[PDB]
């Protein structure tokens, strides 16, 4: 057993080893291992992506116009975000400028995704870490009504409603078929909600499972379907016709009316169900504002997103700020350049990939994706891993670094970047939110903080949805209908050789696609995805990524039941298919 | 007692789970609480790690011969199957163990049915559809990337209400939803018949909803319910929102040339 | 002036005349006049249908297969019921038996209509006679929540919800554009709800306006569209395919699933919003259990409806009982025969029609529709009527009688018939309803009682909806898919001369279509519609109809403000386009 | 900020057009009434009756003279000096003329107001007459169908409110947006028409597969509406999808174009 120091942590693989495989209530396949000391405190944490598909290999030789459709299938949870990054990358490479309405509709597609994804994460993925569903059976329906009405104006609060929800759960359990609730962590001492808050939470779990289906109707109108809507290089294919023959065949006033109706309902659900629930989880779990800090007080990264000026990806255009903090210096938000070879690099010394020199990091334009399953000296065998060997290669996830630094990405990262750049809305949201909880600002740099920032981002995005929709309608009032530029649709118009970067802020953090086009075909296509950053394995210096760092130093009440590990991992919203692609 | 369902996940993007929870009628909520017993599902279940595998093992033992196995994604044969690792072992082993106790298997999506995107050239992981690995069990193929939400739930209700598997075409796809082509129920077919085609994006034709054949629409060779049942509670489908069908329900559609070519 | 006695009333047209033209919050065109004595008590009531189109004339010479589509347009409120009666009539004439699934789907269409129509009537048509909308602005939101939660399990009851509803109304009226509330009777002393009940009722008005749109999705599935779904002679055109190629082109499992979802929501809304509101109006307006009795304690009529044994219209088949009561003898429910020339007859001595002898009544197989606008000695002129002359012809509505008796039809009539035939479910519903208000059973025979029975019936119909759907699914499980009989589709297969009766219970009461076919064409087509009964003018003996009787002896607080007249008329749910056709 | 005044009157009608309107899914009819327009007169929905209702009618057309939209449901009869439809003791046609004189524009809802619809079918006992044969000096937007699609009715209203103009119309005064193309030119069964795949009798194998309804009398080839694209009742169905041919209900005189089951 060895010990070394990195980023303020003492990585120590003495003591009991615990394995959580599978990690559930995530997208895709993850394994996590830890070592705990004699006080049941984590002294070593190992993040492992347990899947790979090889989209970067598959994309070679494809028509650049087709690329979005392939890379969209990196992920059905963050569905659309990879299509957006792809059309951005291809447009950047060829030099295509899209019409304003295409840009606005793309922003609507992204905002819609932020709302949907964040909502489903809060309830269906992270929720059962905080809500003791089975304890809801002990709640008083009237006291549940009282609690709900104390927290929100949301209509659905009657005693009889909560009784009906409770009764439905009771009869469900009575069947002796607990389904998705079977063999959970119910009764664990870290469940702190009173029964009434558990019943309220569970009711909201169900309401959110229902409501989330409506949000993506916006994707259906502009993009055909959800999951996996359609896009084009040059804009969007959803041609607009308001006042001419054949408007029945296009985005018309009736289609726009449907979109408006969904926007209003989406804002209302998020503002009156999710936001109060997140604050309530905060109130009953304040100690988790001091757990799972990880890299969030050290190194955070955002590329920025939502260009409000069409075809302008600069700081004055992006509504979601970009920037990097390193060394815990939040007074110096540094600019990010995705073409600079000394900035974003990926290492594979601790990953299942071949490089000519695994001691160096490769910028994505020099990226290599050559799979090499070699887990080394595991406890077990190559096909029966009892314990990964984190001293060697232990993941299908590459290790991204920014100027050699290990970074956290995602809602909390974005909140901290915007806050420290002096975004007024963000400072106000964060101050008021932490005030309501009677916690210091530093409490946001935590597992609880990740959850609170995500919730607030859903509110932010629901607001932006209306703003974008209103900008679309303003263009239509002015007779500006264009949704595609076709000037450079034909391969004959393209440079023989060119390369481009497409970047955005996906629900889980900073996303980039790096594309090289040669002779009308994809020559290279490299993706670095938010969960790649967060779930990263170690690098040649032994530096740990965001997950490993957040898990370090964490107390477990009951080693056999990994509730604390789940809480922290889930707070990052892991997307493993994304991470590996 | 509700029919036991074990839902496993191979190499995937999780689009098929996401589609399922979009169901408008019945709501996914009601499918889970009233229609089936969703007894195992990594994406949604409370239990993780050893607790989750305790459920997996007990379910497939207790309900041996009597559970439905739903499969999302597929098994890779490359690297001794360790392109997809499940509780430290190749996914394909979990698939075989789950398959052996199942009464029947649902192959959700193009992934489980055919291969989908990871099986597109050059198929780095040797991703393989379920019916090439499990050869002694009924397999209902429900293709699409993903399939339509209300088709997924409709097939479930068929199995519950009628206590039988849907009848299938020669490829194992339910006749009810896959018996006819997108192009044979497409509302733009009048334009195809008349030679009224979109020729470039956002042209006058596109703004009148003309046929997308010249923009590469693969509806003429694709079997699904998108042009009839439509998507997301009858709101739209690819063609309606102005993009040609990619052919996403068909075996090998990724490798059938550019989406924008004939 | 003149005075005479009929049916226990003293009809006296001395004294002040009041005119209400238009009657609003009804379907179509009605005028009402009354005389009031100096005690503000009505001593004379005059019911006038102020429209005519002449469908019975238009149908002559048409193909019997087309008839349903024409007569469906008698009414867009009771949409579908005329098409049902039409296909029944033509099938009876020709001798066609439909397959079970066609019968079950027709029963689903009728039950759907009962649910929808009754809901809209309660809230949008009758509601504002009982709910003081402007008084809702004075409610306390918390006390409103507490009232709603005391009455119902319905979820949407939070103080914040009622505050938001109240604030919407506040903003609506702040601009001084009161729209449909302008120049209302608000503040009238007969408005008895407290502010909290007004706000609860107003909230439910808005919820019902939204929700009603959902119910008719069942009509859209089986019948293409609502209003005015499609039908065929021989069954229904909505072919079923569950498990064969091309199910995408038929009624398939996805379509049936949509229907099921709507059924459950419909039952929920009716049981948890409309039923408790009907009882709440009851609790605050108990004197109205003694007002507007009219003919409801004398003569009531139902043909019966919802044949559960396909093609059997007998007593063992109809789920909604048929029968007639006369002379207040509720122990003698008499059988109704719609072919008997001595039973149903229409008189026109006081209507704008020509008969060879206007002192006799004509059975509809001998019916005549020969319009004759002759208001005789009005106050005013033929084109500017200040006062109708009820001693002469005063209506576009014919006067139906049953064995010479003036009858009341509709929800209260049906409730009475089923109650006195010993239908267990009706007896229990009525007993429980009247028990809940501490009222005698006789209190149902009233204006309040008509509203309470209509709400009951919505609940009954929602329950039957599920029953019929279950029967359809039972057939499909058994491989019984048939929806049409076509062996007598071709005219050449029909009798050269034949006649038929199609009858049902529309939302407003007993409906009959009498059709004669000759030489492949409609020879005669006569309709007698529920509002024809209720809104009937007088007959040669001077006998008054249901509306006129209900209005007799009514006290008015403020002669110039017809709130009491509107309450009673609205309780019968007048459909004037129906009445006149 | 004040909402556009709308006066909604009713001639000879079945009220299908009001009923369609309140079906609107987006915007909800509730929201149209509360937030988008000021529905200032409408006999079917208004609190006031009789003299109270006519005070409203008179106040509105006076106070907003030249500034309201007139929506007409149903149509005026010319027979019996107009007294086939009596409004406040007078012929409806007089109320229609008075209402029309103050209107900035008129919406003719439905086949009734547009063309005549069922009452005007042979032999037209009341001499029911479409609005544009009575009112000849005002813009009339025809929105035909029996009734029109709910979401078409509300979309035309949102167009007027959002863009502050009437929809552009075809030569018959129908909004191009929804009536520019035929049912048959956007019908999902067109592939079957093209292949000669037809329902020949009800509930035959063709019917169970959703084949074309041409041989069963479908009038989609001569009917202009949005039913095969926008569809009905929040996108749930339309006549053809549920197995009945189009009757031609959006077209002038469709009742007298022969049997619905003939070519
Ligand atoms: S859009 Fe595609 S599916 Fe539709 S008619 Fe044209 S080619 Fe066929
Ligand atoms: S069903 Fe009617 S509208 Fe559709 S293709 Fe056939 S004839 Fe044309
Ligand atoms: N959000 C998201 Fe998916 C991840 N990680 C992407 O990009
Ligand atoms: N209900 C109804 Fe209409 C009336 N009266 C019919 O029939
Ligand atoms: Fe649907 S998991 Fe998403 S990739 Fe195509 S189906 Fe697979
Ligand atoms: Fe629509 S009121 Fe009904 S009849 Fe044909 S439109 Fe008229
Ligand atoms: S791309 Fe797929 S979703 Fe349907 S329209 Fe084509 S089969
Ligand atoms: S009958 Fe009418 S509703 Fe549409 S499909 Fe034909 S125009
Ligand atoms: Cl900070
Ligand atoms: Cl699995
Ligand atoms: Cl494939
Ligand atoms: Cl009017
Ligand atoms: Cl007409
Ligand atoms: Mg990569
Ligand atoms: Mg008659
Ligand atoms: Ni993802
Ligand atoms: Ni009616």
């Amino acid at each position: 057993s060895t010990q070394y120091e990195t980023q303020g942590y003492t990585i120590n693989n003495a003591g009991r080893r615990l394995v959580v495989d599978p990690i559930t209530r995530i997208e895709g396949h993850m394994r996590c291992e830890v070592n705990i000391n004699d006080q049941n405190v984590i002294t070593n944490a190992v993040s492992c992506g347990t899947m790979f598909r090889g989209l970067e290999i598959i994309l070679q030789g494809r028509d650049p116009r087709d690329a979005w459709a392939f890379v969209e299938r990196i992920c059905g949870v963050c569905t659309g975000v990879h299509a957006l990054a792809s059309v951005y990358a291809i447009e950047d490479a060829i030099g295509i400028k899209v019409p304003d309405n295409a840009n606005i509709i793309r922003n609507i597609m992204l905002a819609t995704l932020w709302c949907h994804d964040h909502l489903v994460h809060f309830y269906q993925l992270a929720g059962m870490d905080w809500i003791d569903v089975l304890d809801a059976l002990k709640a008083d329906p009237r006291k549940t009504s009282e609690l709900a009405q104390s927290l929100s104006s949301w209509p659905k609060s009657s005693p009889g409603y909560f009784f009906d929800v409770q009764n439905r759960l009771k009869k469900f359990v009575e069947g002796g078929q607990l389904g998705i609730f079977r063999n959970g962590y119910w009764g664990h001492p870290q469940y702190k909600l009173p029964p009434e808050a558990n019943l309220m939470g569970f009711a909201h779990y169900l309401e959110a499972l229902d409501f989330q289906r409506e949000i993506v109707k916006i994707h259906a109108v502009f993009g055909g379907k959800n999951p996996h809507p359609n896009w084009i290089v040059g804009g969007m294919p959803c041609a607009i016709n308001i006042d001419e023959s054949g408007a029945v065949g296009a985005v018309n006033m009736e289609r726009l009316n449907l979109v408006q109706s969904i926007i209003t309902r989406t804002a209302d659900f998020i503002n009156n169900v999710m936001i109060p629930d997140a604050l309530a989880i905060g109130q009953f779990n304040k100690p988790w504002s001091e757990i799972g800090t990880g890299l969030s007080d050290k190194c955070v990264l955002s590329y920025g997103a939502f260009p409000d000026i069409a075809n302008d990806f600069g700081e004055k255009s992006l509504l979601m700020p970009g920037g990097a903090v390193i060394n815990g210096d939040f007074n110096n938000v540094l600019p990010v350049d995705l073409v600079d070879p000394q900035q974003v690099q990926e290492f594979v010394d601790h990953a299942w990939y071949r490089y000519p020199n695994d001691q160096v990091g490769r910028h994505p334009f020099d990226g290599i994706t050559d799979p090499w399953y070699n887990p080394g000296d595991v406890k077990g065998s190559d096909t029966n891993i009892q314990q990964l060997n984190e001293q060697e290669r232990y993941s299908w996830i590459k290790a991204p670094r920014w100027r050699g630094n290990a970074m956290e990405v995602g809602p909390l990262a974005r909140t901290l970047i915007a806050y420290h750049k002096g975004d007024a809305a963000t400072v106000e949201s964060v101050d008021r939110m932490m005030s309501a909880l009677n916690l210091p600002l530093s409490g946001i740099q935590s597992t609880l903080g990740r959850i609170l920032c995500r919730a607030h981002e859903a509110q932010w995005a629901a607001g932006k949805l209306q703003y974008f929709f209103d900008k679309l309608m303003t263009n239509l009032k002015n007779g500006n209908l264009a949704t595609a530029s076709t000037e450079k649709w034909e391969p004959a118009t393209w440079p023989t050789e060119c390369r481009g970067v497409g970047f955005t802020e996906a629900p889980r953090g900073a996303l980039g696609h790096w594309a090289a086009i040669r002779d009308g075909k994809i020559d290279l296509y490299q993706c670095v995805v938010p969960t790649t950053w967060n779930a990263s394995p170690r690098d040649p210096k032994g530096q740990i990524g965001a997950y490993e760092a957040a898990l370090m130093n964490t107390k477990m009440a009951i080693p056999e039941q990994p509730l604390e590990i789940l809480r922290t991992l889930h707070s990052f919203d892991p997307c493993l298919a994304c991470s590996t692609h | 007692p509700r029919i036991p369902v074990v839902w496993i996940h191979g190499l995937e993007c999780t689009c098929c789970t996401e589609s399922f929870i979009r169901s408008a009628h019945p709501l996914a909520k009601d499918v889970i609480l009233s229609l089936i017993s969703l007894d195992y599902d990594d994406t949604l279940m409370a239990a993780a790690g050893t607790q989750a595998e305790e459920v997996f093992e007990d379910i497939i033992t207790q309900y041996n011969g009597k559970y439905i196995l739903a499969v999302e994604g597929n098994p890779p044969l490359g690297e001794q199957g360790m392109f997809c690792i499940s509780s430290g072992r190749p996914f394909i082993e979990k698939l075989k163990r789950a398959a052996a106790g199942a009464s029947a298997i649902i192959a959700w999506g193009t992934c489980a049915s055919w291969g989908c995107v990871q099986a597109a050239r050059p198929n780095p992981t040797q991703a393989t559809p379920i019916d090439k690995v499990i050869t002694d069990k009924p397999i209902i193929k429900v293709p699409g990337c993903p399939p339509i939400p209300d088709v997924m739930s409709a097939i479930i209700t068929y199995m519950v209400t009628f206590d039988r598997l849907p009848d299938v075409d020669r490829m194992g796809r339910p006749l009810m939803f896959y018996g006819q082509r997108i192009h044979d129920k497409c509302y733009r077919r009048a334009h195809f018949d008349a030679g009224e085609f979109v020729q470039s994006w956002d042209d006058d034709a596109a703004r009148k909803g003309y046929c997308l054949y010249k923009m590469g629409c693969k509806g003429p060779t694709t079997y699904n319910a998108c042009s009839s049942t439509r998507w997301n509670d009858g709101v739209s489908f690819p063609i309606q929102s102005g993009h040609g069908c990619l052919g996403c329900a068909e075996n090998g559609f990724w490798d059938r040339g550019s989406f924008y070519s004939r």
